């Protein structure tokens, strides 16, 4: 019955700057015994799609082979981990678990981030395949690759006219290695429309770009 | 030290499913095993705790009665026998051992976890994807489109796995219709195109969907 909540829910540092996570039981995790009084608190590490790591339990003992900068501290309801010098390899979701009663309850997670130098996207843009406009439906993809920060405007026109509604967005994770993110934006058309309008365009802003960018086409050529 | 779960998949509420968690690499007999899951876009949650021998076995109350947890100690496997699933019991499950030594009663700290395996509970038919080609026209952009499959997910790979650098799967969309869309995208050097061939390969298991479409250029 006992609650777990994180704070904040997500952060971004630089790297080898410090990143601070709280944490915080709606009961003490405090155990007393004839032996030393221990915190029964966890700390694990997940990044997507791979196994969960447990990093930190006693509060603050370190699990084997977990680095120095990883950091557990507080006492009986404030908790806290720290990661002394953020590494990219460090970007993941971390949440903090107690085990003092039962059932076993995690937090909510905080989302670590590596705020890295501005990188503009690289945009590209793709008709519907004849494919797909043989069945009867009309897809228009816009790519933004490797770009930072996430923040980022797509705003798709057809014959200089404006959409709204009929576009959806999708973004990758951080990247483990440039730290990079990438986006999709799906304009979907039916395929009677989409032969009626000729120039399809994707314009881009964000904070690397002085200018807005544009990638477009004619249907017909 | 492994921890690799298998089964799952799609199911009506109300029918029944079994994950196992084949385990390798520490004494599975005489350790404590656990289920947790974890809920789309939320925390995770305990499932269920077994001992060495099955004599104790414990549940979280969301599942107590209609969960069922056992294990073979001769096959070093753990089972999770999930009956009268609910739509709120979608997660993707984990397996994970205790840090408890042998026969200790457990310590609730999850050593060991595995990948996970994604349980589905809707009463939405299932329908694989259609395929069809980003194609390109000194770096171009290649990719595939995955439109219109239920329920989640699909895996892309790019020339047989061969290609991974430059490859970006992106996470599914779900539309309107209530069928989900997704992009896969790679960038290449431009001077390959006319050359070297492009297959993305597309796998969706609840349909037994495996396409292999290859992305052809556009010269002009």
């Amino acid at each position: 019955d006992i609650v777990m909540t994180q704070s904040p829910e997500s952060l971004a540092v630089s790297l080898g700057e410090r990143a601070t996570i709280n944490c915080k039981s709606s009961q003490s995790v405090l155990y007393s015994s004839r032996s030393d009084n221990k915190d029964y608190l966890a700390w694990y590490q997940q990044k997507p799609g791979q196994s969960p790591k447990l990093l930190i339990y006693w509060a603050s003992t370190r699990e084997s082979g977990v680095p120095e900068r990883f950091t557990g501290s507080g006492s009986g309801t404030d908790f806290t981990l720290s990661i002394s010098s953020l590494q990219a390899e460090d970007v993941a979701v971390y949440y903090c678990q107690q085990y003092y009663s039962s059932p076993p309850t995690f937090g909510g997670g905080t989302k670590v981030e590596l705020k890295r130098t501005v990188a503009a996207p690289s945009v590209f843009i793709f008709p519907p395949s004849d494919e797909q406009l043989k069945s009867g439906t009309a897809s228009v993809v816009c790519l933004l690759n490797n770009f930072y920060p996430r923040e980022a405007k797509v705003q798709w026109k057809v014959d200089n006219a404006l959409q709204s509604g009929n576009s959806q967005e999708s973004v990758t994770e951080q990247d483990s290695k440039d730290s990079t993110y990438s986006l999709s934006s799906t304009l979907t058309l039916s395929k009677a429309d989409y032969e009626k309008h000729k120039v399809y365009a994707c314009e881009v802003t964000h904070q690397g770009l002085s200018s807005p960018v544009t990638k477009s086409f004619n249907r017909g050529e | 030290v492994q921890l690799v779960e298998s089964g799952g998949g799609v199911v009506h509420p109300g029918r029944s499913l079994r994950l196992s968690c084949a385990a390798s690499g520490f004494t599975f007999g005489t350790s404590i095993m656990h289920w947790v899951r974890q809920a789309p876009g939320k925390g995770m949650q305990w499932v269920a705790q077994i001992s060495h021998d099955e004599s104790r076995k414990f549940y979280s109350d969301s599942v107590k009665g209609r969960f069922t947890v056992s294990r073979d100690n001769s096959k070093n496997t753990l089972f999770l026998e999930m009956s009268s699933l609910r739509i709120e019991d979608t997660a993707v499950y984990y397996c994970a051992k205790d840090l408890s030594p042998p026969y200790s009663y457990a310590w609730d700290i999850f050593q060991y976890w595995g990948q996970g395996s994604l349980v589905t509970v809707s009463g939405a038919s299932t329908k694989g994807p259609s395929v069809f080609p980003l194609a390109p026209s000194g770096t171009a952009a290649l990719g595939c489109l995955v439109k219109d499959y239920f329920p989640e997910p699909v895996t892309v790979s790019w020339n047989s796995g061969a290609l991974t650098s430059g490859v970006h799967t992106f996470p599914a969309v779900l539309q309107s219709s209530g069928l989900y869309s997704l992009s896969s995208v790679v960038t290449v050097p431009s001077s390959s195109l006319g050359t070297q061939t492009y297959i993305c390969n597309v796998n969706h298991k609840p349909s037994n969907t495996k396409v292999d479409k290859r992305v052809e250029p556009k010269s002009c």
